[PDB]
């Protein structure tokens, strides 16, 4: 695996700047802010809700081991 | 360049290029724009080359 044994490609054209030449920041909180908004509303469904039973397990758990040593 | 006299060239300068126009229509100087230089590249892939 070297780089010039990899693959077969044809008739893809690829354009680039040098880093001389343009800014290190462009656009961070014009387009980074709505960016990761959307990135969060496409993964919100999926990672919290098993983290939310967690939690109503968790304070059903410390409150009931309290309502047994209690009189 | 050749066997040519210069005053010869000359004369026949006169005969068949005096009615082109010296100075124009309004005659604005030729605007020149520079142009700069850009550190890029460009890439064409092809593999059966």
């Amino acid at each position: 695996r070297e780089f010039g044994h990899l693959t077969r490609m044809r008739h893809v054209i690829t354009y680039s700047l040098s880093p001389f030449e343009q800014r290190a920041f462009p656009h961070y909180f014009t387009k980074g802010i709505p960016n990761v908004l959307r990135r969060t509303r496409a993964c919100i469904l999926r990672v919290a809700p098993p983290f939310v039973v967690f939690y109503l397990v968790y304070t059903w758990g410390t409150q009931e081991f309290e309502k047994s040593k209690r009189k | 360049a050749g066997g040519v006299e210069h005053r010869q060239l000359l004369d026949l300068a006169q005969k068949h290029f005096s009615s082109l126009s010296g100075t124009y229509v309004e005659d604005a100087v030729p605007a020149f724009t520079p142009c700069r230089f850009t550190g890029s590249e460009i890439r064409h892939r092809d593999d059966a080359l």
